[PDB]
């Protein structure tokens, strides 16, 4: 029996999978990471636009990152979160060791500073938005009410440019040349 | 007297080996007690062989020996296995060396030779009275133990090798709590460094660094103790001048050290909030230290990005310390993360960026150190297995330089071991099984590997393995930043300006010269630059003209025509600036060896010495026979006159032995290494038995392509490490006094891995003029022979004002295999100078006019045959016309000949053939023509003149014809036939002269017979195929023995001699489908004549003397010879006309048809 | 407008552990691009079936015969 292994290339689908295959502050990097994870996985398809190169981010750097984000919470007893040093050592570190170009380190640091700004509201797409852990939860209620955010997402037909913040003329590029391609080929498998 | 003397140095070569094993044998089995009951069978034929050996001591007091020894070292395998098994550190050493090590049972000597080999930064032990003392590092530190351990007799080498080891930690770490405590009670480092140890220093300095750090964090301020840093630093930099050489270099390191202490204080300062600084504190490296732990050796841990790492307290010595570069701690923060998981550290980029480097310092300040190993081809799954197991027992830190070069059927295969050491690692199992074998695992291990990736002939890693590696990469390095500090701890007064303006003009003539593959001015150059403005100081002093200087004698000889021009401007634009013993000696050893000093020659002699005083590992390119072999010999044979040392040479070829008989090979049958020539040649120069190589300059030159498979190998050898690490883990030290020549014609498939590493010399035009070469070799020919007087008619008769416009108007001629004019002057000079040796004999009867005028024809006769020798009929016809016109002399026309000294033609010169009717199917029957006879004649006079020949031609021209006519008429040469194919090997050349020939020491590959020389014909020499870098094994071949008169046997790596065998070599014109062309390299040593197709009228001529040969059979019909002969003829050129080669690929007609 | 027929037609789509589960053949072969490895994905099926993998690469004859 033969099974083609590939990244699933829906953004909201990659973030699904990642929270399924999984204090409160470590659900709530994790859900952050998961959404970092599959934004950067998600940009790295589109080659000439996206980076200025092909890169492959897998399951070793999301576990890393996810080891040293709870080494972090760990260590700093006094819930004042470095998220600068988190973000550094996730954009230069984990995420930006294979990256070789510097453009490509600008992305994902601004990939990082977008995602792990550590503020009170957080837009991390234009249609939802993740609030901060309070107080007086638990474990269970905090996994609850982030697949609950999660569920309600409704993901656009434009999430490679709308969600990624990218202009739409690659986008447009990118997308009709694939339609193009896939389109001709079952043109001629038709006809036949 | 000479064979006797040589009989009996090999006789006392071997007894010296038999003695030396016999000794190992003796101190392993026959000496000791309650060693002798693990393997009783090998016990008693160890004690037949020790009987054996005694008997033949008796004997010779009053072979096959060896070779019983040789058969019972496999039964030691087991042995030696488990005694490396008991000192897992043994793993770094070879078999022999281990026999030296375990046979010391009161010596306790040898261990200290081997100190280097399993420690890497321990040359010797110091001992007092059957106790040791102390150990002594590589740089000459001397490291006190804490207590003396005390030796006995019935000791072995494992016990106090491990009580050895934990004293060197236990001393170490003594050093550093005192020299921590001393700094705690308020001294100066000043006092402090005169001391201890560099390493302690340095913890302490570090812990010290960064408790204080920690202080000022706790509050926000930096100026105090920035400025307290600052007076250190100034405070060590005036230290630095008045002290000795072990303290200079303590006091270098320190400085390092104390200038990255004051960057990271001084970037912490300029932090605007807390928060930066709080960040920009996390991400560098700190050294803090447990007050609560019991064990001592684990009381020191250092932290970086939040991840700890724990001090091993290993012995490093004073290593040469980096500079602290952003990149540098970007990489040891990349490092301890990956480390953090027990995975492997990974670093990826471009030559020359500080990569292996960076992992040695990472491993240094976690205080260890990294044994670094150089992968290739060679490292099959169970010899890097081998090396894995060997690193995991130790605990040391591994690392796999160039991991790239793998075979990808390995890189997968091993990354099962890889995923299990991780996880032993990561899940603390104690014993891991690799090789069938359950070994312990070591807590203290990790892996290591730095690719290149991006190059040719690399494979590509599995991603399977490379998920178990947390890969950085290393594009770009900060050269300024180094620069700089390496130009203000060598105490130059302006570093800053200077340090910018070197990376400026570095830039400026990477951006500004031409694209040239070899133009690499990156961090390895600027790190060479530096290493020769070092020196100069004494001389120049520490300003500007000492860059000046060490960027001229860098950069200068690697650069082209042109370039050198740029190079020129750029550095009056930027910078704003006697050797007299040295050129003397050079002048006489030019002198001794007959060349002329012009100006390119001289100045290549200067910038070939001027840039080995500082590099080890050399590089001569330029166009084949430009004058490289010429240039290096000449500067040894002058830094033998001028030093006083005596020089060894060893000219090896690359490309005509195979790797595994260059480096070794280990045998699979019995895991047993057999050393190759260059590491046999490296061995035993390590060794130094008799106490020659002490004080003597080795060079060993590789007078062949630089393919990258066979260099890279050596990579380790160019580069800082000076580490040969061979597949079966033995580590070779490389001398200072030991160094490499590449001798090479082009780099067109040479990776910037290998040009970078090397000094490059480019030689863009050749070093010789004209008449210079042309005296050079009548001055040679003259000294391999009244005498006097003959010399002057010779070098008169050359005058080079018609000899130049000779030359320029043989340029413009169409050659076969083309070889240029500056070459083909050997063969000219040669063959000339035969020919009036070989009529000096009668020239005593004949007067003074006479001897000019046959002379003149003897010259341009050779003139002739050398320069258009390898062209057609109607270009000899015009050459002879126009050298008749270029030179009263006598005049040589298209049959012009001497007979026994009147002048004659060839048409007198014919015999008359009447062939028999039997006759005709006699192979070798010839009928003499006039081509036939002028080329006979020709080959057998330049065959005389001890020179190659290749015969060019289409097929069926005649060029076996005349090879057979011409040596069929003399008893002085025989005659092999070696036909070539598209897969033709040495091993084949060998083999068919293995029945014509005899090895004699006296190792010389002479004749089986006494007075007939031996002639190797070898047909088809274009049709050897080039490998997948473009180079000919049997071309090589061909050109070593006919240059270097000899090749070095493979199987025990010894030269010989060709002493009375010449070559002849039969070729096609290379358009011809199949045939390619030949390196100008090795076509430079050997004459060609060019042996066209015959005439109609000749061809119909010889066919009716064969056609009247058979109607003699049939009488009757003897006057239809003629007609049938022409038919014939006329049938063949239109078969030849008619069907070509465009229709089929066989429609190939000759002579031999008819 | 490309995913709008998967979306409509087919109501099911199977990942690696649902051909795992509804298949009756014990050999399974596993394909991808370079640079991206799947045994992950199958060492996390073994651990949710409570199995036990080898993993064996291939590629040297002691590889080979411990396979
Ligand atoms: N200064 C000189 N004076 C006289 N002859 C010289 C001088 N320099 C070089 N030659 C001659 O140049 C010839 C070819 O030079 P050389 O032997 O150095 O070649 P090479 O660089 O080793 O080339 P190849 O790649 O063919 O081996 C030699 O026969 C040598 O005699
Ligand atoms: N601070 C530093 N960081 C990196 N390299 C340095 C530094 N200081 C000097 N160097 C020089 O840079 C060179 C780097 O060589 P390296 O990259 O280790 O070779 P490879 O590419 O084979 O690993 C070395 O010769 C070293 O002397
Ligand atoms: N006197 C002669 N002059 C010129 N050619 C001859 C003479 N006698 C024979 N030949 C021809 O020359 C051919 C020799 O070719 P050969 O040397 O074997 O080819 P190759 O040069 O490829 O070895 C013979 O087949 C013969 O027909
Ligand atoms: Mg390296």
């Amino acid at each position: 029996d033969r099974v083609v292994y590939e990244d699933i290339p829906g953004i909201l689908d990659t973030v699904k999978d990642l929270w399924g295959s999984q204090g409160v502050w470590s659900v709530y990097c994790t859900f952050l990471l998961s959404w970092f994870h599959a934004l950067i996985t998600a940009r790295t398809r589109l080659v000439p636009h996206g980076f200025s190169k092909k890169y492959y981010f897998n399951d070793c750097d999301f576990q890393f990152a996810s080891v040293y984000l709870e080494n972090v919470l760990a260590t700093n007893s006094t819930n004042n979160i470095p998220w600068a040093q988190v973000r550094d050592h996730i954009a230069t570190i984990v995420y930006g060791g294979k990256i070789d170009e510097e453009k490509d380190l600008e992305v994902v640091a601004k990939l990082c500073a977008h995602v792990f700004c550590g503020s009170d509201n957080l837009q991390i797409v234009p249609g939802v938005r993740i609030p901060q852990p309070l107080l007086q939860q638990s474990e269970e209620e905090e996994r609850a009410r982030l697949t609950a955010i999660l569920s309600n997402t409704i993901e656009p037909a434009d999430s490679l440019s709308s969600w990624l913040q990218l202009p739409r003329e690659s986008i447009l590029d990118y997308e009709r040349l694939q339609a193009k391609e896939v389109a001709s080929s079952t043109e001629q498998l038709l006809q036949e | 007297l000479e064979s006797k003397l040589t009989k009996l140095s090999e006789i006392q070569v071997n007894w010296v080996e038999v003695q030396f094993y016999w000794l190992d044998l003796y101190g392993i089995l026959g000496e000791n007690l309650d060693i002798q009951n693990f393997l009783p069978l090998e016990t008693s034929k160890f004690k037949s062989l020790t009987s054996e050996y005694k008997m033949i001591t008796t004997r010779a007091f009053q072979k096959l020996t060896i070779d019983s020894l040789k058969m019972i070292k496999s039964s030691l395998s087991t042995f030696l296995e488990r005694q490396r098994r008991q000192f897992p550190r043994f793993y770094f050493l070879g078999n022999d060396d281990l026999l030296k090590i375990i046979g010391s049972g009161k010596h306790h000597d040898q261990v200290s030779k081997f100190m280097k080999k399993m420690f890497g930064s321990i040359e010797s032990i110091i001992f007092f009275e059957d106790s040791i003392t102390g150990v002594r590092s590589v740089e000459g530190e001397v490291l006190n133990l804490n207590e003396k351990i005390e030796l006995k007799d019935s000791i072995q080498a494992q016990e106090w090798l491990n009580i050895l080891d934990t004293e060197i930690k236990l001393s170490v770490f003594t050093q550093f709590r005192d020299c921590l405590g001393q700094l705690k009670d308020g001294t100066d480092i000043e006092v402090v460094v005169s001391k201890y140890i560099f390493q302690a220093i340095l913890l302490s300095a570090q812990v010290m660094w960064t408790e204080l750090v920690e202080k000022c964090l706790q509050t926000n301020e930096f100026s105090k103790y920035w400025k307290e840093v600052d007076m250190k630093i100034k405070g060590l930099l005036d230290k630095l001048n008045k002290s000795s050489d072990n303290v200079k270099k303590k006091i270098e390191a320190l400085l390092v050290e104390y200038l990255h202490f004051n960057n990271v204080i001084g970037q912490l300062k300029n932090c605007s909030t807390k928060e930066e600084a709080r960040l920009l504190w996390a991400k560098v490296q700190k050294f803090y230290q447990k007050n609560d732990t019991l064990d001592d050796l684990n009381s020191v841990f250092i932290s970086q990005s939040g991840y700890l790492l724990q001090y091993k307290f290993e012995y490093i010595g004073i290593p040469e310390r980096l500079i602290y570069t952003p990149l540098l701690l970007v990489g040891f923060a990349t490092l301890t993360d990956s480390l953090h998981q027990k995975y492997g550290g990974c670093f990826f980029g471009p030559a020359g960026t500080g990569k292996t480097e960076t992992v040695k310092a990472f491993g240094q300040n976690l205080g260890r150190v990294v044994v670094v190993f150089n992968c290739d081809d060679s490292f099959d799954y169970q010899v890097l297995s081998r090396l894995l197991v060997g690193i995991t027992q130790i605990g040391a830190w591994g690392c796999f330089d160039e991991f790239n070069r793998l075979d990808e059927k390995v890189l997968s295969a091993v990354s099962a071991n890889i995923q299990q050491i991780q996880n032993g690692l990561q899940v603390g199992k104690s014993h891991i099984t690799l090789l069938e074998e359950e070994t312990p695992l070591s807590p203290h291990t990790a892996v290591f590997i730095t690719l290149n990736p991006g190059y040719n002939g690399r494979s590509e890693l599995p991603e399977n393995l490379k998920k178990s590696f947390r890969e950085f990469s290393m594009k770009s390095p900060q050269s300024g930043t180094i620069a700089e500090m390496i130009l203000q701890i060598m105490g130059f007064e302006d570093s800053k300006s200077l340090a910018s303006k070197i990376v400026h003009f570095l830039e400026l003539l990477s951006s500004k010269c031409s694209s040239m593959n070899h133009y690499h001015f990156g961090l390895r150059t600027l790190k060479g630059v530096l290493r020769n403005c070092s020196p100069l100081v004494s001389e120049f002093g520490e300003g500007e003209k000492t860059v000046v200087e060490s960027l001229k004698r860098v950069i200068l000889p690697s650069l082209g025509d042109t370039d050198e021009l740029v190079f020129k401007d750029e550095l009056s634009k930027i910078f704003d600036s006697n050797s007299k013993a040295i050129v003397q000696c050079l002048k006489d050893a030019g002198q001794r060896s007959g060349f002329s000093m012009s100006e390119e020659f001289l100045k290549k002699c200067m910038q070939f010495y001027y840039m080995q005083k500082t590099q080890q590992a050399l590089i001569l390119v330029g166009k084949a026979g430009c004058g490289k072999t010429a240039t290096w010999k000449t500067v040894i044979d002058a830094m033998a006159i001028f030093d006083g040392h005596a020089n060894v040479v060893y000219v090896i070829d690359t490309k005509v032995l195979t790797k595994e008989s260059l480096y070794g090979s280990m045998l699979k049958a019995t895991l047993e290494w057999r050393d190759g020539l260059f590491t046999s040649i490296l061995r035993r120069v390590n060794d130094d038995i008799t106490g020659t190589f002490k004080n003597s300059r080795i060079w060993v030159v590789f007078d062949s392509d630089l393919d990258p498979e066979y260099v890279e190998a050596m990579n380790s050898v160019l580069d800082d490490n000076k580490i040969l690490t061979l597949p079966n883990g033995e580590r070779l030290p490389i001398p200072p006094n030991f160094r490499i020549l590449f001798e090479t014609d082009n780099l067109d498939h040479t990776t910037p891995a290998t040009i970078t590493r090397c000094g490059l010399l480019w030689f863009s035009t050749d070093v010789c003029s004209i008449s210079s070469k042309i005296d050079h070799l009548l001055n040679k020919s003259y000294e391999a022979l009244e005498l006097d007087k003959l010399k002057d008619l010779i070098s008169d008769s050359f005058d080079m004002a018609s000899l130049t416009n000779i030359f320029t108007c043989s340029n413009d001629l169409v050659h076969i295999l083309g070889v240029r004019t500056f070459n083909k002057l050997e063969t000219a000079v040669q063959l000339a100078v035969h020919l009036i040796s070989s009529y000096r004999q009668w020239f005593q009867n004949l007067d003074d006019k006479s001897l000019k005028d046959v002379i003149t024809l003897l010259i341009k006769r050779s003139l002739l045959y050398a320069l258009a020798g390898d062209s057609t009929g109607e270009s000899q016809r015009a050459f002879i016309q126009t050298i008749n016109t270029y030179f009263d002399s006598q005049e040589l026309s298209d049959y012009s000949t001497i007979v026994i000294l009147s002048f004659s033609s060839f048409c007198s010169e014919i015999p008359s053939v009447s062939l028999e009717a039997h006759e005709v199917m006699r192979p070798d029957i010839v009928i003499p023509t006039i081509d036939t006879i002028k080329h006979e004649k020709i080959f057998y006079d330049l065959l005389n003149s001890k020179r190659g020949i290749i015969l060019c031609g289409p097929p069926g021209s005649g060029k076996t014809m005349i090879m057979n006519n011409a040596l069929r008429n003399s008893s002085l040469y025989d005659v092999v036939g070696i036909n070539f194919s598209k897969d033709t090997t040495t091993e084949h050349i060998l083999s068919a002269l293995h029945r014509h020939t005899n090895y004699v020491t006296t190792l010389t590959l002479l004749p089986k017979s006494d007075i007939k020389n031996l002639v190797l014909f070898c047909d088809e020499i274009n049709l050897p195929k080039l490998d997948k870098y473009g180079s000919q094994n049997v071309v090589l071949f061909l050109r070593q023995l006919m240059e270097k008169q000899g090749f070095w046997k493979t199987p025990e790596n010894k030269w010989v001699t060709i002493e009375r065998i010449h070559i002849v070599g039969a070729c096609n014109p290379p358009t011809d489908p199949g045939r390619i062309p030949m390196s100008e390299r090795f076509t430079r040593h050997a004459a060609i004549l060019y042996l066209g197709y015959p005439s109609g009228k000749s061809l119909s001529q010889i066919y009716e003397i064969y056609y009247k040969a058979i109607f003699k059979l049939v009488p009757e019909f003897r006057s239809y010879t003629e007609p049938f002969a022409r038919a014939s003829v006329h049938l063949y050129n239109e078969c030849k006309a008619r069907y070509s080669t465009g229709l089929q690929s066989h429609y190939l007609f000759s002579p031999r048809e008819l | 407008a490309l995913n709008w027929f998967k979306n409509e037609f087919f109501v099911d789509e199977w990942n690696i552990a649902d051909v795992v589960a509804n298949s009756e053949n014990n050999y399974f072969t596993m394909a991808s691009e370079r640079d991206v490895d799947g045994t992950f994905k199958l060492i996390e099926l073994a651990k949710a079936s409570k199995e036990s993998l080898k993993i064996i690469p291939l590629g040297s004859i002691e590889n080979l015969n411990y396979a």
